DNA sequence: GCTTGACAAAAGTGTTAAATTGTGCTATACT
């Protein structure tokens, strides 16, 4: 009893994996490249942790209120101009 | 060189030279410590970490 | 061989082992070793071999007395080389 | 010739700044940050600018970038004051620097001029808790999470003191009670605190022979037993015999002899088309009669 | 030679509460 599934990664290979029959069948799976790779055929189900990785601009907003990040860009952009 | 120029360290003598890596290891300790540490917060058993001392022998 | 001694050191029994241990035992055994042929027989002098034989005591060079020697050592010492 | 001499001699060219100049760096990052922001909000809220303004933000980006390298370029001495006293705790000087660059890195993206504070005072907390926390996440070739690296320091603080004040090794007892935990916790731990030792090391006198020379395969192949249990399967095949040729395969399914993978009772019993009741009553009747002398006289010796 | 319904133990399965684990952070100044 074996199940053959294929997967499909980003740069462009592909790669069988051999399962069981009876058991379920990932959508997504760590391949030889390194990379994930989604299967073919049985639609995906992909659910994405969509966790967004903090940002440089996450900490700095969270410091600075917009009005005071809009009254710098205010003195900068009265300084570009000066230099003219 | 000379036959002579033979020392000889005893039991005692080595064990002594040891025990200078020891110690001396040991104030390398002490005198970072007292320096990040604050002034009169500090005493001898606080900057002492005999660790390097009694790992020595 | 045989059991001397054995030591035991538990964890119930307090003790001190080193951390994990439970009981610590440890056997002593103990043999008679007869002069057994192959073993390495020596003097002061540095002269040193193995048994190759060990004749029982009524077929061994005897004094005139009976009284059967010990053991039967060859010239080992050629010439120059002495041994004195 | 050496690698830690040449980074040295390239971050010794940057110029320190002084307190005015760190906060005009900091200034133009953070119209770097809010002036690229900007501009991707107003593509989204389908917003436009002045076009000669929007060129201009866009240059503030350019000019916030160099601000960024500039200011890190600078503190780089910093890291390397602080890398030094880490040494020979198990992690290269260079590791050690690099680690304290990522933690330098950070310094800088939440760093404040308006407090007023010198730069140095708040990057070395960064610096300094980016080189530890990294050795707590490689020093040890078996990773032990921060958590466990920070309680086993812990407990060896409490060690080397309690290890002062009493002048003898204090017990479990003693240093579960001092850390307020259980002494077999403070056990495990010290399982756990262990570090591996190395095969390629050499035991043996004079190089005879590596430590990992002396160590077992215990999973290796047994030959007499790779031939008793060969003859034990063909002894097996005889006492089958007989038995019921349905018999003999109920007891083959039940053990799972033949595909390997046992059966209960149910399964059993579907092959054979029979309650699972029947096949426990037909099972019991068969070591009935694989207990009988002539049957299992033979089989003893293999316990 | 077989099945029924009882009953139980054992094996699962879904739902929750510890605990374990990973990350962020600390502002005299410190190069």
């Amino acid at each position: 009893p074996r199940q053959v599934a294929r997967y499909r990664t980003d740069n462009g290979e592909e790669f069988d994996v051999p399962f069981a029959d009876d058991a379920e069948i990932p959508g997504t799976w760590l391949c030889r490249n390194g990379l994930e790779g989604t299967l073919i055929e049985g639609d995906v189900p992909e659910p994405k942790k969509v966790k967004p990785p903090r940002t440089h601009w996450d900490m700095l907003l969270e410091r600075r209120s917009v009005e005071e990040l809009e009254e710098l860009l205010k003195e900068r952009l009265d300084l570009i101009k000066a230099k003219r | 060189d000379h036959f002579g120029n033979r020392r000889l360290r005893t039991v005692g003598e080595l064990i002594q030279n040891q025990i200078r890596v020891g110690l001396s290891r040991m104030e390398r300790v002490v005198r970072e410590r007292m320096t990040t540490q604050d002034v009169e917060a500090i005493t001898p058993q606080t900057l002492i970490n005999i660790r390097p001392v009694v790992a020595a022998i | 061989g045989k059991v001397i001694g054995i030591r035991v050191f538990s964890r119930e029994d307090d003790d001190e082992l080193p951390a994990g241990v439970n009981e610590l035992v440890r056997v002593y055994v103990a043999q008679k070793r007869k002069i057994s042929d192959g073993d390495k027989l020596a003097g002061r002098h540095g002269n040193k071999g193995v048994i190759g034989k060990i004749l029982p005591v009524e077929d061994m060079p005897f004094l005139p007395d009976g009284t059967p020697v010990d053991i039967i050592l060859n010239t080992h010492g050629v010439p120059r080389r002495m041994n004195i | 010739a050496d690698s830690v001499r040449a980074y040295l001699k390239q971050i010794g060219k940057v110029a320190l700044l002084n307190a005015e100049e760190e906060v005009e760096l900091a200034k133009r990052i953070e119209a770097g940050l809010y002036a690229t922001q900007k501009l991707a909000e107003l593509a989204e809220k389908g917003e436009k600018l002045p076009v000669q303004q929007r060129r201009d933000m866009q240059w503030i980006c350019r000019d916030g970038d160099r601000a960024k390298n500039h200011l890190l370029e600078a503190n780089l001495r910093l890291v390397v004051s602080l890398a030094k006293r880490y040494t020979g705790r198990g992690m290269a000087f260079l590791d050690l620097i690099q680690e304290g660059n990522l933690g330098l890195i950070r310094a800088v993206e939440k760093f404040d001029y308006t407090k007023g504070y010198k730069f140095s005072t708040y990057a070395t907390w960064w610096i300094r808790q980016a080189i530890t926390r990294a050795m707590a996440d490689q020093a040890r070739t078996i990773r032990i999470p921060v958590h466990m690296v920070e309680v086993i320091n812990k407990l060896g603080r409490i060690q080397r003191e309690l290890l002062q004040d009493l002048g003898r090794e204090p017990t479990p007892e003693e240093l579960a009670k001092e850390m307020d935990i259980t002494p077999e916790k403070v056990l495990e731990i010290q399982q756990y605190a262990r570090e591996p030792i190395s095969l390629d090391q050499t035991i043996g006198d004079e190089g005879d022979s590596q430590l990992g020379d002396f160590i077992e395969d215990s999973e290796a192949v047994v030959a007499v037993d790779a031939v008793s249990f060969t003859l034990l399967q063909d002894q097996l095949q005889s006492v089958l015999e007989t038995l019921s040729e349905r018999e003999a395969g109920v007891v083959r399914l039940r053990f799972g002899l033949t595909d390997g993978q046992p059966r209960t009772l149910d399964e059993i019993g579907q092959v054979y088309g029979v309650t699972r009741e029947r096949i426990r009553q037909i099972e019991s009747k068969t070591m009935s009669k694989l207990r009988h002398p002539s049957r299992s006289q033979v089989l003893r010796d293999y316990l």
